[PDB]
């Protein structure tokens, strides 16, 4: 292989990785007060919540990789932007979301669909959203070592896992029936705000970042209605069973 | 503390001279708190002033520029920086907020209390005509 | 989408204190604040000097105007053709008042343009036929008001600039 | 080089899709059957 | 080898299939139309036809099995036949707990090796979320 030509290759990554380097570093220090972080000549690192102590850092001779490579892929692509055709014909020389605003009336759809703000933020919410999936998964993992006699709760991911959001589904899977499917949870896990989950009503709901009792609450109340279908397999005891009355 | 490196980086001395006039006005503020209640906490970043006593309202200062804005593991955004730029540019109308914040997590606390139940909560009934009993 | 607007010309207490009123009872219903899209309404004629604007302007000519292009040049088009038009001359009037979104339904309130005017409330409508919500919605807001019947409901996908001439078109009401 | 590598990058993101589909169903499969059983 | 427990559990499960498969027979036969509708003449036809064939045979064996495991648990009763125990619900075996500690403890290993595996597939779809 030639040697010459990798040499300025990674010559050429390095250059752009102080360009990118110091173009975050702008933005850190030139944003507003969204979120404090820490800026060194070297080594950067934010604090959007707590327990969140990003280890990006620039090294030079002088998870672990996909953050990264999505951070240099989402910069270039910014890039690459800034230099799609206009479709110029008298002198446009722009984006046709500028002349869409004239013929489609945009309120605010032109002025969301113009520019936003990225690279620091995004890479911070990515990374919160890793964070919540831990989370997410340390409350499963706890769920079936404490309540592994408690009716083994089964979850399973989704597949379309996009830039900022995922989704699980999850299910109440009484040991050995199918018969027992009286509840399945869909959660929406996302950085952007607390994450929104619908069992079986709509009940759109909001946790916090330490918040996992409501699983537990849907455990309790899923084991209600598991026993209330299950005594519907077997006499025909009706529907009078509630969830709670006045509380025991 | 108190950094007296020999020219490692400017950086290093920007990082020594803001991390100790914050420090300063961090403890002043703690002071401020510890003036008007009787427990708070403090860190190496920034500080933290509790408003619950059994974890949100987390003071921190611009490491780079005054104003030191404040964010809450919360809700209500362009109302609580109002609050905050009014007292990075006033430093004396602070304990109104600390009592709206506490009003904010009263009502939060049964709003999320209640959230999971088959509820509807509401500012207040918006009909004040037998405004006699109530 | 194109939804109706009409001008219940109130009287008795005023007009300020009636707008007043109007927006205490929007509020009440729980009007967020949405900032003040002021439109005008300018007439110079068969064409028009319509100023309305909704982040964007256009004068309706006729067939209910194409004024498909953005306010500069529609203006630059009118500078350019000063005097080779037939519409520079008439009272260039101008309404305004502020624009409320209560829940993805935002209310307008076009006050006197040239003083001489009545409060247009105009809504807007997310998809759109489609007057079962605006029905409950428009007695709930007002009274023996809000006729609308604008040139909706004939299917010229939710022409919200013939509305626009068609309030307007107000006047000669006055 | 531009078509070419185009092609290149084309057919590799081709192989990695597939193979983030056979682990989806892998990962389906092996959960479902974790799941079943607690210890 | 008695295997009485897992017996009756097995009749269970047979008359619960007997049940599952009237039902798919009913979902079978409500789906057979005229033969010369619109094409499937006997094609598909004979194909359900061939289908509920194999499944009334399948239905025969089940009973069969059924009215075996019942006699079986007829002559089953023997020694403490009466057993009151019914009406009367409340309100070595080492060495089985040793062989269950040990298959839950590879169970924990073999769990913790799936939630590595997971990981990694996890991580596998964030890199497929990078792409192109």
């Amino acid at each position: 292989s030639p040697h010459w030509q990798t040499k300025l290759e990674a010559a050429q990554n390095v250059l752009l990785c102080k360009e990118i380097f110091a173009q975050l570093s702008r933005e850190a220090v030139q944003i507003k007060s969204q979120i404090p972080h820490i800026v060194v000549k070297n080594q950067i690192i934010s604090q959007p919540f707590p327990s969140l102590q990003l280890s990006i850092s620039l090294c030079h001779s002088s998870d672990h990789l996909y953050v990264l490579e999505h951070n240099l892929h989402l910069l270039i692509r910014e890039f690459h932007k800034q230099t799609v055709m206009p479709h110029p014909a008298s002198a446009p020389f722009g984006h046709k979301r500028m002349r869409l605003s004239g013929p489609q009336a945009f309120d605010k759809n032109e002025i969301n669909s113009i520019q936003s703000t990225e690279g620091l933020l995004e890479k911070i919410i990515k990374q919160a959203k890793h964070i919540f999936l831990r989370s997410r998964t340390a409350a499963t993992i706890d769920s079936l070592a404490s309540r592994i006699e408690d009716p083994q709760i089964q979850a399973h991911w989704s597949n379309i896992n996009d830039v900022y959001e995922s989704s699980v589904k999850v299910l109440i899977t009484s040991q050995g029936y199918e018969q027992i499917c009286k509840s399945i949870q869909l959660q929406l896990n996302i950085g952007v705000e607390q994450v929104r989950v619908v069992h079986r009503d709509g009940r759109v709901i909001m946790l916090s970042h330490q918040e996992q009792e409501l699983q537990d609450f849907l455990l309790s109340q899923m084991s209600q209605h598991q026993v209330h279908a299950v005594q519907q397999l077997a006499w025909q005891v009706l529907s009078f069973s509630n969830h709670v009355g006045l509380g025991p | 503390r108190a950094m007296k490196i020999d020219h490692l980086s400017i950086e290093k001395l920007l990082i020594d001279s803001v991390h100790a006039r914050a420090h300063q006005r961090l403890q002043e503020l703690k002071a401020i708190l510890r003036s008007f209640n009787a427990s708070i906490e403090t860190a190496l970043p920034a500080l933290i002033v509790p408003i619950l006593e059994p974890e949100c309202l987390h003071i921190f200062v611009d490491l780079h520029s005054g104003m030191f804005q404040l964010m809450l593991y919360g809700l209500d955004p362009a109302t609580l920086e109002d609050m905050e730029k009014s007292l990075n540019d006033d430093m004396k109308r602070i304990i109104p907020w600390i009592q709206q914040l506490k009003f904010w997590l009263g009502q939060q606390r049964c709003k999320q209390s209640i959230k999971h139940l088959p509820t509807i909560t509401t500012e207040t009934l918006q009909l004040a005509n037998y405004s006699t009993h109530p | 989408v194109t939804c109706v607007s009409q001008m219940p010309v109130a009287e008795g207490k005023s007009l300020q204190q009636t707008v007043e009123l109007l927006t205490k009872k929007l509020e009440m219903l729980g009007a967020e604040k949405q900032g003040t899209f002021c439109v005008d309404c300018e007439t110079y004629h068969g064409k028009l000097m319509y100023v309305m604007h909704y982040p964007l302007s256009c004068f309706a000519l006729f067939e209910n105007g194409p004024c498909l292009i953005a306010d500069t040049n529609f203006d630059v088009l009118m500078v350019k053709l000063k005097g080779f038009f037939q519409s520079a001359k008439a009272s260039k009037i101008e309404t305004r008042g502020t624009r409320y979104q209560y829940c993805d339904f935002l209310v307008k309130v076009g006050t006197v343009t040239m003083g001489p005017s009545a409060r247009g409330i105009s809504v807007e409508v997310e998809y759109g036929d489609c007057w079962s919500l605006l029905l409950e919605f428009l007695q709930s807001f007002l009274g023996s008001h809000a006729p609308g019947a604008p040139t909706v409901f004939g299917n010229a996908v939710y022409g919200p600039a013939d509305t626009m001439i068609q309030y307007m078109e107000l006047f000669n009401k006055i | 080089r531009n078509q070419q590598l185009r092609a290149l990058q084309e057919e590799c993101d081709r192989k990695l899709i597939t193979l983030r589909d056979e682990v989806s169903i892998d990962l389906y499969e092996l959960e479902e059957e974790y799941y079943s059983s607690s210890s | 080898e008695v295997n009485t427990a897992t017996l009756c559990r097995i009749g269970q499960e047979t008359v619960q299939d007997i049940v599952y498969r009237t039902m798919e027979i009913f979902q079978l036969l409500r789906n057979m139309q005229l033969p010369n509708g619109v094409t499937y003449h006997t094609g598909t036809y004979q194909d359900r036809l061939t289908k509920l064939q194999d499944h009334l045979r399948q239905l025969s064996i089940l009973f069969r099995k059924l009215r075996l495991v019942y006699d079986k648990c007829n002559e089953n009763c023997g020694g403490m036949d009466p057993i009151p125990v019914e009406q009367l619900i409340p309100y070595e075996r080492r060495e089985i707990v040793e062989v269950n500690k040990k298959l839950k403890q590879k169970n924990q290993q073999l769990k913790q090796i799936m939630d590595q595996l997971r990981n990694l597939i996890w991580d596998i779809n964030a890199m497929l979320a990078m792409r192109n």
